[PDB]
């Protein structure tokens, strides 16, 4: 098989470059929660996204679901970038 | 438990996040999965309500307007007999009064005198 080289900068890698963004350490999953006292991973077990989902009072149609609504839009829209720049 | 757009209920929830936890207000919207309420906050000196949308099984219905509706009936019935005779019935409640004279017996009761105790 021939070798393998696929260098597209989807436009992230031009944007971030042009100016000077550094990419991130990648340290570590997890955040702290102040009260409560624990350690609560940011995404990977009851991330501290879905908290606002079984929250027991929001204070202001169901605003939680909304929230998941707009999440999701986010998600999908991540997505869709992806695959204009794996067009392109 | 079913609850219509209007009644009145209290939150009680079954930990750090929120307390207010024993108020009462009036339902303003029903959804699916949760319900809305409203209560008055003082404001400093001002009533300002504040909107709070909870969960189903974090709210119960209330019985503080059980006793008017069971005395009225009972006036009622004290009325109907008012009318069906001449009689002083005396409705109206009265505060907790102070006691009345009495004659208490050392027969089987000796006082017991007992004094403090040590260290």
């Amino acid at each position: 098989k021939p070798l393998p080289k696929a260098k597209a900068m989807t436009k992230w890698e031009k944007f971030a470059a042009k100016k000077g963004i550094k990419p991130k350490e990648r340290a570590g999953k997890m955040i702290y929660d102040e009260a409560s006292g624990e350690w609560v991973p940011k995404w990977g077990y009851k991330g501290a996204n879905k908290k606002l989902d079984d929250q027991w009072l929001v204070e202001v149609i169901d605003p939680r679901t909304l929230n998941r609504a707009e999440r999701k839009r986010l998600v999908k829209k991540n997505e869709k970038q992806q695959r204009r720049n794996m067009k392109n | 438990k079913v609850y219509k757009v209007g009644d009145i209920v209290d939150i009680k929830a079954n930990m750090p996040h929120k307390f207010y936890q024993g108020k009462t207000g009036v339902v303003y919207n029903v959804t699916k999965s949760s319900v809305g309420v409203i209560i008055n906050k003082m404001v400093g000196n001002r009533y300002l309500e504040k909107r709070l949308n909870l969960r189903v099984e974090h709210i119960k219905h209330s019985k503080c307007r059980q006793e008017f509706l069971e005395r009225v009936k009972a006036n009622a019935a004290k009325r109907a007999e008012a009318k069906a005779q001449g009689v002083a019935v005396q409705l109206k409640r009265q505060p907790a009064q102070p006691r009345e004279s009495r004659i208490v017996s050392t027969e089987g009761n000796v006082p017991q005198t007992l004094a403090p105790v040590p260290y």
